[PDB]
């Protein structure tokens, strides 16, 4: 009921993270960024959008690519940027990204807490952060993966 | 060959199922087989009897906990093996734990050799964790099942909910990754804790209804041993339980997030998914979304705008909210899923309000109102139907 | 002190009522006791168990059946447990098995009631381990809870004047169970009887004693002895078989036949035979639920030269008076039967032990004669 | 079911009244005699009336000593047909509980005894015991049989 299965803790340093700034929050926006990438073959990961801004009515959307396609992805869209529908696309091709795998994490909500705790207790800043019941991966600086990761691994008590 | 099987309260309702299903147990050893089976109580008896707990105690000792929830299982247990021998099977009964808890199957394997059904029910030495669907993987794994049929009611994992979309299909396979994604988002089909299991010591799981003998779907192999040419779209996920809570203006320093979800831990908040993305360079800070069940988000709201007053300028509340997903290890290695789904949304004029994703899965918030619509539209999509 | 507290379902019957019984098990540990509690399933469990069995195999391996009541039984226990240690106390589950008995052996119980903690013992029949525990652990009192208050004089809603007793001896409490309602297991009963374990019949609704059942006759003063009370019963059918031979063997033929039919005989009764024809009628009571198939028995043997006739009579009640005071007192049996003759109820049969009367009469008068024989005795 | 013990006894004398009617109150006038004469009762039996007459039998028991002066006490109140002495009866009872769920105790009883060809008179039991009324001599030989048959 309670307890939760944790399986290991990944490490990634493969990719760069693209974000579009100030993408206008109505129907069809998104599809303009990502049939841009998928006609130029970029085959994009993770994807996150959070709320828009009522002051703007505007959002951005960042999202993951392999590094050596990070620079390319962030200039097809740059160069689409013309109209009123962005207002900058920036481009992080330092970025790392430490996970933590399992299942039954949404009633044990301890183990989001603790996650954020390890990595606050080794001066880890927590850039992005997509999680879900079998998931809690977060973006971070590259260089602090070695760090992020002793600090899930002691406080979950993990490996093998 | 060697089968496990775990029939759910729903399969044992009455004493008529008990013998229904205590037949399936012996014609499946007929057809050659070993067969394990493990017991859920009967009915909803194992919901009674936490309310009961709860009611004769708040916070019930861990002890008296295992008793009780082993009882009610264990008459299940009595009734089957009483069933299963009235057929003619040898039956010997185990406690979930009299066969290792821990792995360490050894008296089992003894029954077994000897061409004795084996029913296991409860827990009594040291429960988490997932109960009798998880018992029934590690066993699987341990004695080294070549499958750990699960059955209930459902008789099989879906492209999508058919009450939503009419042309939807039954799946025959999917992976274990494709299978936790799918229930992670929305179905419910199936306890998620087990499924890792299952993935963890590679034990094939396949869900079928003890009412029918259609053979239900199974869930087998990696998608990381799926050919890339081969890989798949699978289905698409709706939940209308959650509502989401939005934390504005947060600064970007080490340990923000952790005074947000301790708090939330504190208060003892279910939280289904988290998102956060970069924060503005000028001014310094970013915005947390986490969404979490329905009947939390009253109080969710409540402790964090205590915490508003400094730490954030805003905390939202949203409990309209639906979340529909695409999942499929197809979507790994292709560009312009992700393309198809946004231009699928954008045709029937929804509007994505907040993103997120895995390896094989997308998901979108949207208005609880556009579920229906936006399922539907990306099952056509993808053209998952027949 | 020890203390040993039998609850049946009714007592556990919901949450509420096992805290409620969880309160009064930690009183009797604060006002200075070890106690020991069994616990039955909750509410009708047993039965709907039972049932369920029945339903599943109609001869159920007594294994499998072993772990089907002992989980009904479980179930009670850990509730009862979980309510007794939010009170502050510490729980000690035994299944009975474990904890003394197999015939009772209770190093493990004594082991934890010196260690403080109030023992549960749940299943492996309540009652008759209850008393055995208290027994072989020497309990200074063994106390069976339900929803009955005592021992009364008489049927309170049957007579309007009856009263609850404050005390009765062991083979008092017995016979008028024998005869009477089963307010306690008769089987449990005769061990505390056997091994002098007092056993009081109380309610769990209630601060109320109830009624101590505590010491043999045989040790009570002749002079000091008392009529105990009155017992009705309405559930018996009776049969009777004429022109049996008093020979040896031929009471043997009529009770095997109704032995392997199941049928529940009590209170069997032959009188001395006729020296003309050398034959004599032997009377049997049993449930109405058995004299059909009882009839259909003996008079298969009836049609076979064994015997004459085999009557039946399902409209028949037992009425009795119980009492240490009539084995060494004559005129009380006088006064049972004038008490009946002055309100025109007839005595079709009599039957006795050394401290009960019981007659057989038409159902249709049993109010009216224990109405009769209470207010003629000093009862009430 | 459970059994405590077998107990024997040659203490008493039982008598017979014959033919008594089967209408209220005459029960009464037979043991109102008796508890003028102060005689103490202990066991009563009575069956069911005749059919064909309307009447039954009063066997009754009481110390050996009161036995021939209470058959000539019911003697002297005399409508019945008559009046048995008997003072050569000894008792037999099988002690317990809970023997009205297991009838096999009764039959088993009967069955003990059979196999020693002891003479049953008169049978008078209860969940909680099983009493029978034998030939003094007997009451060994019944005994030993009990004892055997229900392991005591
Ligand atoms: C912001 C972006 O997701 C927009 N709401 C869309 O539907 O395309
Ligand atoms: C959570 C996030 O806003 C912050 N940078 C932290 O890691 O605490
Ligand atoms: C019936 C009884 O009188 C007979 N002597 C018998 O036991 O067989
Ligand atoms: C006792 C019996 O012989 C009679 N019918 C009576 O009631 O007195």
């Amino acid at each position: 009921m309670e307890e939760a299965v944790l399986t290991g803790v990944a490490t990634d340093k493969s990719e760069a993270k693209v974000t579009v700034l100030g993408i206008s929050d109505k129907p069809g926006e998104a599809a303009k960024v990502f049939r841009a990438l998928a006609d130029a073959e970029i085959n994009i990961d993770m994807v996150l959008q959070n709320v828009s801004s009522v002051e703007d009515g505007t959002t951005d959307i960042t999202f993951t690519c392999p590094r050596s396609d990070g620079r390319r992805a962030m200039e097809i869209l740059k160069k689409l940027q013309v109209q009123g529908n962005w207002t900058n696309v920036l481009y992080d091709d330092q970025v790392g990204k430490v996970s933590l795998v399992g299942a039954g994490m949404k009633s044990h909500p301890g183990v989001t807490a603790e996650f954020m705790e390890a990595l606050r207790d080794v001066n880890v800043n927590i850039e992005l952060i997509s999680t879900s019941e079998i998931r809690i991966s977060v973006l971070i600086r590259e260089d602090d993966l070695d760090a992020a990761a002793r600090a899930l691994h002691e406080q979950f008590q993990l490996g093998g | 060959a060697l089968v496990v099987q775990k029939y759910g309260g729903s399969s044992l309702e009455s004493a008529e199922r008990i013998r229904n299903v205590a037949e399936r147990i012996v014609a499946t050893k007929k057809a050659g087989n070993d067969v394990v089976v493990v017991c859920s109580a009967m009915g909803d008896t194992t919901d009674e009897l936490l309310e009961l707990a709860a009611a004769v105690n708040p916070v019930p000792p861990a002890r008296e906990m295992d008793m009780l929830l082993t009882a009610g299982e264990r008459i299940s247990n009595a009734l089957v093996a009483m069933a299963i021998e009235s057929l003619g099977a040898e039956a010997q009964s185990f406690t979930g734990s009299q066969a290792g808890v821990l792995v360490t199957p050894g008296r089992v394997r003894e029954a077994l050799d000897e061409g004795k059904i084996c029913i296991v029910a409860g827990f009594q030495g040291v429960l988490g964790r997932g109960g009798s669907d998880t018992t029934a993987v590690a066993l699987a794994a341990a004695l080294n099942a070549d499958v750990c049929e699960i059955y209930s009611d459902v008789d099989g994992v879906y492209t999508a909910d058919p009450r939503i979309v009419p042309n939807a299909q039954k799946l025959e396979k999917l992976s274990f990754e494709e299978m936790l994604e799918l229930a992670a988002v929305g179905s419910k089909i199936l306890v998620l804790r087990s499924v890792e299991y299952a993935r963890a010591f590679n034990v094939p799981l396949r869900v079928r209804s003890s009412y029918s003998n259609d053979p239900g779907t199974l869930i087998a192999g990696s998608m990381e041993d799926i050919p890339v040419e081969e890989a798949v779209l699978t289905g698409v996920a709706t939940d209308k339980s959650e509502a989401k809570v939005t934390v504005l203006g947060i600064s970007d320093k080490p340990g923000e997030a952790a005074k947000v979800f301790r708090a939330l831990a504190d208060a003892e908040i279910n939280i289904d998914m988290v998102l956060q993305n970069v924060s503005s360079v000028e001014d310094g800070t970013t915005d947390i979304t986490f969404t979490c069940p329905r009947s939390d988000g009253r109080r969710a709201m409540e402790i964090l705008k205590k915490l508003q007053v400094g730490n954030w300028t805003n905390v939202l509340y949203d409990d309209q909210v639906g979340k529909v997903s695409l999942v499929g290890a197809g979507m790994k290695s292709h560009p312009g899923v992700t393309a198809e789904f946004m231009e699928a949304l954008r045709d029937v004029n929804v509007n994505i309000e907040l993103i997120s994703t895995s390896e094989i899965r997308i998901s979108v918030l949207i208005r609880e109102d556009d579920l229906d619509a936006a399922a539907r539209a990306l099952h056509e999509q993808f053209q998952l139907g027949g």
